[PDB]
Protein backbone atom coordinates (compact mmCIF):
# COMPACT_ATOMS: atom_id res chain seq x y z
CA UNK A 1 0.00 0.00 0.00
CA UNK A 2 3.00 2.32 -0.45
CA UNK A 3 1.80 3.59 -3.85
CA UNK A 4 -1.85 3.97 -2.89
CA UNK A 5 -2.14 7.60 -4.00
CA UNK A 6 -1.44 6.82 -7.67
CA UNK A 7 -3.51 3.63 -7.55
CA UNK A 8 -6.51 5.57 -6.19
CA UNK A 9 -6.43 7.92 -9.20
CA UNK A 10 -6.06 4.99 -11.62
CA UNK A 11 -8.91 3.09 -9.93
CA UNK A 12 -11.19 6.15 -9.90
CA UNK A 13 -10.65 6.80 -13.62
CA UNK A 14 -11.17 3.12 -14.54
CA UNK A 15 -14.27 2.94 -12.32
CA UNK A 16 -15.71 6.09 -13.91
CA UNK A 17 -15.19 4.58 -17.37
CA UNK A 18 -16.72 1.27 -16.24
CA UNK A 19 -19.80 3.05 -14.86
CA UNK A 20 -20.16 5.09 -18.07
CA UNK A 21 -19.96 1.90 -20.15
CA UNK A 22 -22.38 0.11 -17.79
CA UNK A 23 -24.93 2.93 -18.21
CA UNK A 24 -25.45 1.90 -21.85
CA UNK A 25 -27.13 -1.30 -20.59
CA UNK A 26 -29.95 0.73 -18.99
CA UNK A 27 -33.06 1.42 -21.05
CA UNK A 28 -34.15 4.49 -18.97
CA UNK A 29 -37.80 3.54 -19.33
CA UNK A 30 -37.64 2.57 -23.00
CA UNK A 31 -38.61 -0.84 -24.36
CA UNK A 32 -34.95 -1.78 -24.89
CA UNK A 33 -31.47 -0.46 -24.19
CA UNK A 34 -30.27 -1.43 -27.68
CA UNK A 35 -30.81 1.14 -30.43
CA UNK A 36 -30.69 -1.47 -33.20
CA UNK A 37 -33.55 -3.39 -31.56
CA UNK A 38 -35.72 -0.26 -31.42
CA UNK A 39 -34.83 0.70 -35.00
CA UNK A 40 -35.64 -2.81 -36.23
CA UNK A 41 -38.86 -3.19 -34.23
CA UNK A 42 -40.72 0.12 -34.47
CA UNK A 43 -41.96 2.74 -36.90
CA UNK A 44 -40.24 6.18 -36.58
CA UNK A 45 -43.20 7.87 -34.75
CA UNK A 46 -42.79 5.56 -31.73
CA UNK A 47 -39.12 4.72 -32.29
CA UNK A 48 -38.53 8.47 -31.94
CA UNK A 49 -40.04 8.32 -28.44
CA UNK A 50 -37.97 5.27 -27.44
CA UNK B 1 -63.66 -15.08 -23.99
CA UNK B 2 -63.69 -16.71 -20.54
CA UNK B 3 -62.12 -19.84 -22.06
CA UNK B 4 -60.00 -18.16 -24.77
CA UNK B 5 -57.97 -20.58 -26.86
CA UNK B 6 -54.17 -20.33 -26.70
CA UNK B 7 -52.17 -21.95 -29.50
CA UNK B 8 -48.38 -22.19 -29.57
CA UNK B 9 -46.58 -21.22 -32.78
CA UNK B 10 -43.03 -22.54 -33.14
CA UNK B 11 -40.60 -23.92 -35.76
CA UNK B 12 -42.13 -22.16 -38.75
CA UNK B 13 -41.36 -19.29 -41.10
CA UNK B 14 -44.15 -16.72 -40.89
CA UNK B 15 -45.16 -14.30 -43.63
CA UNK B 16 -47.01 -11.52 -41.81
CA UNK B 17 -47.33 -9.50 -45.05
CA UNK B 18 -50.47 -11.49 -45.90
CA UNK B 19 -51.98 -10.23 -42.63
CA UNK B 20 -51.17 -6.56 -43.25
CA UNK B 21 -52.25 -6.60 -46.91
CA UNK B 22 -55.53 -8.40 -46.17
CA UNK B 23 -58.48 -6.01 -45.88
CA UNK B 24 -60.66 -8.52 -44.00
CA UNK B 25 -59.46 -7.30 -40.58
CA UNK B 26 -61.24 -4.26 -39.18
CA UNK B 27 -58.51 -3.73 -36.56
CA UNK B 28 -54.86 -4.70 -37.12
CA UNK B 29 -53.05 -2.92 -34.29
CA UNK B 30 -49.58 -3.79 -32.99
CA UNK B 31 -48.08 -2.41 -29.78
CA UNK B 32 -44.49 -3.43 -29.11
CA UNK B 33 -43.49 -3.89 -32.75
CA UNK B 34 -44.22 -2.24 -36.08
CA UNK B 35 -46.56 -4.21 -38.39
CA UNK B 36 -44.24 -3.77 -41.39
CA UNK B 37 -41.12 -4.95 -39.52
CA UNK B 38 -42.62 -8.36 -38.65
CA UNK B 39 -41.11 -9.93 -41.78
CA UNK B 40 -37.63 -8.78 -40.73
CA UNK B 41 -37.51 -10.24 -37.20
CA UNK B 42 -37.16 -13.66 -35.59
CA UNK B 43 -39.31 -14.72 -32.64
CA UNK B 44 -39.97 -17.48 -30.16
CA UNK B 45 -42.80 -17.86 -27.60
CA UNK B 46 -45.40 -16.98 -30.22
CA UNK B 47 -48.94 -17.44 -28.94
CA UNK B 48 -52.29 -16.94 -30.65
CA UNK B 49 -55.17 -16.18 -28.27
CA UNK B 50 -58.50 -16.56 -30.07
CA UNK B 51 -61.89 -15.46 -28.73
CA UNK B 52 -65.12 -13.71 -29.75
CA UNK B 53 -66.25 -10.44 -28.13
CA UNK B 54 -68.59 -7.51 -28.79
CA UNK B 55 -68.00 -4.64 -31.19
CA UNK B 56 -67.46 -2.06 -28.44
CA UNK B 57 -65.14 -4.36 -26.45
CA UNK B 58 -62.39 -4.41 -29.09
CA UNK B 59 -60.88 -1.32 -27.45
CA UNK B 60 -60.36 -3.32 -24.25
CA UNK B 61 -58.03 -5.82 -25.97
CA UNK B 62 -55.05 -3.53 -25.43
CA UNK B 63 -52.35 -2.98 -22.80
CA UNK B 64 -53.27 -0.70 -19.94
CA UNK B 65 -57.04 -0.71 -20.53
CA UNK B 66 -59.72 -0.56 -17.85
CA UNK B 67 -62.77 -2.58 -18.77
CA UNK B 68 -64.89 -5.60 -18.05
CA UNK B 69 -63.40 -8.37 -20.18
CA UNK B 70 -60.01 -6.76 -19.49
CA UNK B 71 -60.42 -7.45 -15.77
CA UNK B 72 -62.43 -10.68 -15.64
CA UNK B 73 -61.95 -12.39 -19.02
CA UNK B 74 -58.68 -11.53 -20.80
CA UNK B 75 -55.92 -9.28 -19.43
CA UNK B 76 -52.91 -7.97 -21.36
CA UNK B 77 -49.71 -6.91 -19.54
CA UNK B 78 -48.42 -3.35 -19.52
CA UNK B 79 -45.22 -4.50 -21.29
CA UNK B 80 -47.14 -6.49 -23.92
CA UNK B 81 -45.51 -6.93 -27.32
CA UNK B 82 -47.43 -8.33 -30.25
CA UNK B 83 -50.49 -7.53 -32.32
CA UNK B 84 -54.24 -7.53 -31.66
CA UNK B 85 -56.36 -8.59 -34.64
CA UNK B 86 -60.11 -7.98 -34.77
CA UNK B 87 -62.61 -8.53 -37.55
CA UNK B 88 -66.38 -8.50 -37.86
CA UNK B 89 -68.05 -11.92 -37.80
CA UNK B 90 -71.75 -11.06 -38.03
CA UNK B 91 -72.14 -13.35 -41.05
CA UNK B 92 -70.79 -16.43 -39.23
CA UNK B 93 -71.07 -16.03 -35.44
CA UNK B 94 -74.65 -14.71 -35.31
CA UNK B 95 -78.12 -16.21 -35.66
CA UNK B 96 -81.50 -14.60 -36.29
CA UNK B 97 -82.95 -16.38 -33.25
CA UNK B 98 -79.94 -15.40 -31.16
CA UNK B 99 -76.49 -17.00 -31.02
CA UNK B 100 -75.93 -17.71 -27.32
CA UNK B 101 -72.88 -19.97 -27.64
CA UNK B 102 -70.41 -17.21 -26.67
CA UNK B 103 -70.21 -16.43 -22.95
CA UNK B 104 -68.37 -13.88 -20.81
CA UNK B 105 -67.61 -13.72 -17.09
CA UNK B 106 -70.06 -11.17 -15.71
CA UNK B 107 -69.09 -11.71 -12.06
CA UNK B 108 -65.73 -12.28 -10.38
CA UNK B 109 -64.23 -11.38 -7.02
CA UNK B 110 -60.95 -9.95 -8.37
CA UNK B 111 -59.24 -8.89 -11.58
CA UNK B 112 -57.20 -11.44 -13.51
CA UNK B 113 -53.47 -11.58 -14.05
CA UNK B 114 -52.15 -11.03 -17.59
CA UNK B 115 -52.55 -14.23 -19.66
CA UNK B 116 -54.74 -15.80 -16.96
CA UNK B 117 -57.73 -17.96 -17.87
CA UNK B 118 -60.65 -18.62 -15.51
CA UNK B 119 -62.90 -21.52 -16.52
CA UNK B 120 -64.15 -22.34 -13.01
CA UNK B 121 -67.96 -22.54 -12.95
CA UNK B 122 -68.33 -21.76 -9.25
CA UNK B 123 -71.10 -19.54 -7.91
CA UNK B 124 -70.51 -15.92 -6.91
CA UNK B 125 -71.67 -14.28 -3.68
CA UNK B 126 -72.97 -10.83 -4.64
CA UNK B 127 -74.49 -10.07 -1.24
CA UNK B 128 -74.00 -10.49 2.50
CA UNK B 129 -75.87 -13.81 2.40
CA UNK B 130 -73.71 -16.86 1.59
CA UNK B 131 -74.82 -18.84 -1.44
CA UNK B 132 -73.40 -22.32 -0.59
CA UNK B 133 -73.07 -23.24 -4.26
CA UNK B 134 -76.80 -22.67 -4.89
CA UNK B 135 -78.41 -19.90 -6.94
CA UNK B 136 -80.90 -17.59 -5.26
CA UNK B 137 -81.25 -14.03 -4.03
CA UNK B 138 -78.06 -12.12 -5.01
CA UNK B 139 -76.51 -15.43 -6.14
CA UNK B 140 -75.76 -15.41 -9.86
CA UNK B 141 -73.88 -17.61 -12.30
CA UNK B 142 -70.65 -15.87 -13.39
CA UNK B 143 -70.92 -16.87 -17.08
CA UNK B 144 -73.57 -15.11 -19.16
CA UNK B 145 -74.11 -15.42 -22.90
CA UNK B 146 -74.11 -12.73 -25.57
CA UNK B 147 -77.37 -12.24 -27.43
CA UNK B 148 -75.94 -12.05 -30.95
CA UNK B 149 -78.47 -11.14 -33.65
CA UNK B 150 -77.59 -9.84 -37.15
CA UNK B 151 -80.19 -7.05 -36.88
CA UNK B 152 -78.27 -5.36 -34.05
CA UNK B 153 -76.17 -2.28 -34.71
CA UNK B 154 -72.40 -1.94 -34.71
CA UNK B 155 -70.71 -2.02 -31.33
CA UNK B 156 -72.65 -5.06 -30.10
CA UNK B 157 -72.20 -7.30 -33.17
CA UNK B 158 -69.76 -10.23 -32.74
CA UNK B 159 -66.08 -9.61 -33.49
CA UNK B 160 -63.44 -12.34 -33.71
CA UNK B 161 -60.21 -11.30 -31.97
CA UNK B 162 -56.83 -13.05 -32.20
CA UNK B 163 -53.93 -11.80 -30.05
CA UNK B 164 -50.43 -12.63 -31.29
CA UNK B 165 -47.95 -12.50 -28.40
CA UNK B 166 -44.17 -12.63 -28.91
CA UNK B 167 -40.97 -12.22 -26.93
CA UNK B 168 -38.06 -10.14 -28.19
CA UNK B 169 -34.62 -11.72 -28.68
CA UNK B 170 -34.13 -13.08 -25.13
CA UNK B 171 -34.18 -16.76 -26.21
CA UNK B 172 -33.23 -18.90 -29.22
CA UNK B 173 -35.83 -18.16 -31.88
CA UNK B 174 -37.90 -20.66 -33.83
CA UNK B 175 -40.28 -18.35 -35.76
CA UNK B 176 -38.69 -16.09 -38.37
CA UNK B 177 -39.60 -13.91 -41.31
CA UNK B 178 -39.32 -14.76 -45.01
CA UNK B 179 -35.96 -12.97 -45.46
CA UNK B 180 -33.43 -15.07 -47.38
CA UNK B 181 -30.08 -15.98 -45.85
CA UNK B 182 -26.96 -14.44 -47.40
CA UNK B 183 -23.42 -15.90 -47.45
CA UNK B 184 -20.92 -15.05 -44.70
CA UNK B 185 -17.89 -12.82 -45.33
CA UNK B 186 -14.78 -12.80 -43.14
CA UNK B 187 -12.58 -9.88 -41.97
CA UNK B 188 -14.69 -7.09 -43.51
CA UNK B 189 -16.84 -4.36 -41.99
CA UNK B 190 -20.45 -5.43 -42.58
CA UNK B 191 -23.89 -4.58 -41.24
CA UNK B 192 -25.21 -7.98 -40.20
CA UNK B 193 -28.61 -9.34 -39.16
CA UNK B 194 -28.45 -12.60 -37.18
CA UNK B 195 -31.99 -13.80 -36.29
CA UNK B 196 -33.24 -10.25 -35.81
CA UNK B 197 -30.07 -9.04 -34.08
CA UNK B 198 -28.79 -6.12 -36.13
CA UNK C 1 -18.91 38.48 12.46
CA UNK C 2 -15.48 37.26 13.64
CA UNK C 3 -16.21 33.58 12.92
CA UNK C 4 -18.08 34.13 9.67
CA UNK C 5 -15.91 31.71 7.68
CA UNK C 6 -16.98 28.67 9.72
CA UNK C 7 -20.56 29.93 9.96
CA UNK C 8 -20.75 30.19 6.15
CA UNK C 9 -19.76 26.51 5.81
CA UNK C 10 -22.31 25.45 8.44
CA UNK C 11 -25.03 27.62 6.85
CA UNK C 12 -24.27 26.36 3.33
CA UNK C 13 -24.44 22.71 4.41
CA UNK C 14 -27.68 23.24 6.34
CA UNK C 15 -29.21 25.26 3.48
CA UNK C 16 -28.25 22.61 0.92
CA UNK C 17 -29.85 19.91 3.09
CA UNK C 18 -32.97 22.05 3.54
CA UNK C 19 -33.21 22.69 -0.22
CA UNK C 20 -32.83 18.96 -0.91
CA UNK C 21 -35.66 18.26 1.55
CA UNK C 22 -37.88 20.99 0.06
CA UNK C 23 -37.40 19.58 -3.44
CA UNK C 24 -39.55 16.61 -2.37
CA UNK C 25 -42.60 18.90 -2.10
CA UNK C 26 -42.40 19.77 -5.82
CA UNK C 27 -44.41 17.69 -8.27
CA UNK C 28 -42.11 18.47 -11.27
CA UNK C 29 -45.11 18.54 -13.61
CA UNK C 30 -46.90 15.56 -12.08
CA UNK C 31 -50.39 15.77 -10.59
CA UNK C 32 -49.03 15.55 -7.03
CA UNK C 33 -45.73 15.50 -5.16
CA UNK C 34 -46.88 12.51 -3.06
CA UNK C 35 -46.33 9.02 -4.46
CA UNK C 36 -49.14 7.58 -2.31
CA UNK C 37 -51.69 10.03 -3.76
CA UNK C 38 -50.67 9.11 -7.32
CA UNK C 39 -50.76 5.38 -6.55
CA UNK C 40 -54.20 5.71 -4.92
CA UNK C 41 -55.80 8.10 -7.44
CA UNK C 42 -54.65 6.61 -10.76
CA UNK C 43 -54.26 3.25 -12.44
CA UNK C 44 -50.66 1.92 -12.89
CA UNK C 45 -50.42 2.86 -16.64
CA UNK C 46 -50.74 6.58 -15.82
CA UNK C 47 -49.32 6.33 -12.30
CA UNK C 48 -46.15 5.01 -13.97
CA UNK C 49 -45.89 8.25 -15.99
CA UNK C 50 -46.54 10.49 -12.97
Amino acid sequence: SALGKLQNVVNQNAQALNTLVKQLSSNFGAISSVLNDILSRLDPPEAEVQ
Amino acid sequence: VYAWNRKRISNCVADYSVLYNSASFSTFKCYGVSPTKLNDLCFTNVYADSFVIRGDEVRQIAPGQTGKIADYNYKLPDDFTGCVIAWNSNNLDSKVGGNYNYRYRLFRKSNLKPFERDISTEIYQAGSKPCNGVEGFNCYFPLQSYGFQPTNGVGYQPYRVVVLSFELLHAPATVCGPKKSTNLVKNKCVNFNFNGLT
